[PDB]
């Protein structure tokens, strides 16, 4: 249902969605 | 010819490290970019 330089950057979260979903 | 700019890898540096009195190694992480273009 949810599906959406100059220095910019976007970090990843420490828990993944596999880990969310365990 | 039509030709497309990109600017080339730029990142954070983060510097991993456990507290002074328990070592001096460090490791260094590099966000967002290829291990082949670190050097
Ligand atoms: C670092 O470790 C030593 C040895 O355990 C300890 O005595 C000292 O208080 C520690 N230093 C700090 C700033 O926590
Ligand atoms: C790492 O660089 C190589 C060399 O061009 C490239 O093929 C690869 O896609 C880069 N890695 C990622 C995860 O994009």
């Amino acid at each position: 249902k949810v599906t959406l330089f100059n220095g910019l950057t976007v970090l990843p979260p420490l828990l993944t969605d596999e880990m969310i979903a365990q | 010819e039509i030709l497309d700019i990109t600017p080339c890898s730029f990142g954070g540096v983060s510097v991993i490290t456990p507290g002074t009195n328990t070592s001096n190694q460090v490791a260094v992480l590099y966000q967002d970019v290829n291990c082949t273009e670190v050097p």
